[PDB]
């Protein structure tokens, strides 16, 4: 019950969506935060990440279509998806890494389903 | 009242240990900063003013409680110090101890229902102490002292480099 996600469901091809994830305690406890996606039994694909200093990184499969952001006053991380392809349907999962000296300690959410119509 | 010239002594101590500059994990619960510390020590007294002593210290385990992240830190070490004493009375000494500690510090953290790690590091830190010592008998003396130890850790490895203060009562036997 550490990362809590909301906001998936059906989208049409070429459409748009906003996912949100609120963490137990504070954003900035983590570096980076991110989103991953998984299809049932396939690997977790990294989608996007956001550093404590606010630098952003993306997988080549979503670069320029999806965008990663946060709002500290909300304590919320967002994934904005636009130009959705049928290849973007998945369970989308919120990630959060505690960086404790040389040690990395990862946090994962149950994820939220995104489905795509033609 | 300081041990006789060219005499050995051995002792033990119990104390109130408290860590300071305790940054480690962003845990949402309490941290229990006051802990039992303990140690053994032995030394050699050169003259009424100068002695050298070595000891092992257990500095205590500090828990970092929480439901987002929780963990612990503990430290211990071996120290070597010069003891410089002034016979404030003919039965009571006041003293300082100066030297260093080779320390081992251990950390752990876990996310409830999720991942965990353990880590440890070793390094060297300065030791300063001040106290008074009373000779109960020619063979037995008691100490009350405060011991300060600096930077027990490394922020790049275990993720914390706390300081330790320790108030302690000690007892020693003299092989005069």
């Amino acid at each position: 019950r550490q990362l809590v996600e909301s906001g998936g469901g059906l989208v049409h091809t070429g459409g748009s969506l906003k996912l949100s994830c609120v963490p137990n305690g504070s954003i900035f406890n983590f570096n980076p935060m991110g989103w991953y996606r998984q299809v049932s039994g396939q690997q977790r694909e990294l989608v996007a990440t956001l550093t404590r200093d606010g630098v952003e990184n993306y997988a080549s499969s979503v670069k320029g279509r999806f965008t990663i952001s946060r709002d500290s006053a909300k304590n919320t991380l967002y994934l904005q998806m636009t130009d959705v392809k049928p290849g973007d349907a998945a369970v989308y999962i919120c990630h959060a890494n505690y960086r404790i000296g040389r040690n990395d300690l990862p946090v994962w959410g149950k994820g939220t389903p995104v489905t795509v119509s033609a | 009242s300081a041990p006789k010239d060219n005499t050995w002594y051995t002792g033990a101590k119990l104390g109130w240990s408290q860590y300071h500059d305790t940054g480690f994990i962003p845990n949402n619960g309490p941290t229990h900063e006051n802990q039992l510390g303990a140690g053994a020590f032995g030394g050699y007294q050169v003259n009424p003013y100068v002695g050298f002593e070595m000891g092992y210290d257990w500095l205590g385990r500090m828990p970092y409680k929480g439901d987002n992240i929780n963990g612990a830190y503990k430290a211990q070490g071996v120290q070597l110090t010069a003891k410089l004493g002034y016979p404030i009375t003919d039965d009571l000494d006041i003293y300082t101890r100066l030297g260093g500690m080779v320390w081992r510090a251990d950390t752990k953290a876990n996310v409830p229902g999720g991942a965990s790690f353990k880590d440890h590091d070793t390094g060297v830190s300065p030791v300063f102490a001040g106290g008074v010592e009373y000779a109960i008998t020619p063979e037995i003396a008691t100490r009350l002292e405060y011991q300060w130890t600096n930077n027990i850790g490394d922020a790049h490895t275990i993720g914390t480099r706390p300081d330790n203060g320790m108030l302690s009562l000690g007892v020693s036997y003299r092989f005069a």
